[PDB]
């Protein structure tokens, strides 16, 4: 087990096997207390150095027992990307990272015409889920989005 | 408008980070920067903090009741640790 | 009380101090330690910040108009410098 | 002449002699704008880095057309120092380095019952003046303010 303490003290306990990756702890913290992966930043406690995601936490300082330290960094600041409709027309959208794949298809919804149950969005070649997200994908300013049409 | 639940531990939280907000007002008051509007704000800040630790210090037992300027040094080291998102800060703003 | 004066730029300072202070409850937020009237605090500032900095940019000259964004970076160096009372203090990454 | 550069961007000009010292921009801008010399925080700009006390002005890259940083700390924090009356008794008094010389000797008028003008106080062979902050003496917790009799 481990301890993640956060900013003002809450703490919470975190369970890891079989395996002790940087990126299944965040997955972990993510279903413990709903903050998504990309928004988590974890140090090692109390030298407050910064885990590293390639190496396992066995290899740093970090066995049972061991406290890490979380701070949230919340990447809302507004962007703007692309979303290609099937015809090939691209259009720009306003969007945050913390906003979900969901809210991004109710305004291609809207602007394309097409209901978002008929759709579905990917990027860099892997479909992007509706619960999740954009953070998660790793969108910078004008990426493409890519609309699919279903049957 | 989009708000972020929370538990008990967010009431002690905000007058301590509060506290350090305060600091940072009276700080900054000293550079002569702070304009009128903006010095009655702090003046403001002061006196509903004061009311506040002194409401909460009285639910509290001895051994965790904070005075003003304790609650200050706490939120200056909370803010540290925001301002370069860095827990090294800062470490005691997680309350080792 | 005691009043400080400030003189003329007084007004431009506290609008980018006060966004470098939204920038701080913003990030105390996402750490689920800002409790519900704190949260309103927050939400408040935001708001009354915006309309003075659209009622300042109007005075102001074309190369010296800033958006909140770009005033929430100056609001955090200075809030650094005061944190540590140390001008090197959000000059470039530093460190206690 | 010399730029000073205060936390909001706002300048002025100090004009220096040829001793060139830091404490004699400080003493200048104490004239100019009444912040006393042990509540200033100087640096070069823009690099920020903290002006030495016992090193030149001009060795440390500040001439003519330069520009100094200011930060003010205002040293208001408590402690505690003694005065010692006439007669070998020394006494405790809480104070702050911003409470002027006048003030400190209101306390020890009260305390020892004489008359503030019928003393005067001295640290380190100096006197205190009236009109200066304590802080300007660099008092420490414990330091001994002795009390003088006047005729």
């Amino acid at each position: 087990d481990l301890t993640v303490k956060m900013l003002a003290g809450n703490e919470f306990q975190v369970s890891l096997s079989s395996s002790m990756s940087v990126s299944e702890l965040k997955a972990q913290i993510t279903q413990k207390i709903g903050v998504h992966a990309f928004q988590q930043r974890l140090a090692v406690h109390p030298s407050g150095v910064a885990l590293q995601d390639r190496v396992p936490l066995a290899s740093q300082g970090l066995g049972p027992g061991s406290t890490v330290l979380l701070v949230v960094d919340k990447c809302d600041e507004p962007l703007s990307i692309l979303v290609r409709n099937n015809k090939g027309r691209s259009s720009t959208y306003e969007v945050r990272l913390t906003q979900t794949v969901a809210h991004l298809k109710q305004q291609v919804s809207g602007l394309e015409g097409v209901q978002d149950d008929l759709f579905w969005l990917t990027f860099e070649g892997k479909p992007l889920e509706d619960q999740l997200p954009l953070g998660e994908y790793g969108l910078k300013p004008l990426s493409t989005v890519f609309m699919n049409l279903r049957l | 408008t989009t708000q972020i639940e929370v538990g008990p531990g967010a009431t002690n939280a905000t007058i301590n980070f509060e506290a350090g907000i305060l600091e940072c007002y009276e700080r900054f008051s000293w550079q002569r920067a702070l304009d009128y509007p903006g010095q009655d704000r702090l003046h403001r800040l002061k006196r509903k903090l004061e009311s506040r630790i002194k409401t909460h210090n009285k639910s509290e037992p001895e051994n965790k009741r904070m005075s003003l300027e304790e609650r200050k040094a706490i939120g200056v080291k909370m803010m540290k640790v925001l301002l370069f998102m860095d827990p090294s800060a800062g470490i005691e703003g997680f309350e080792p």
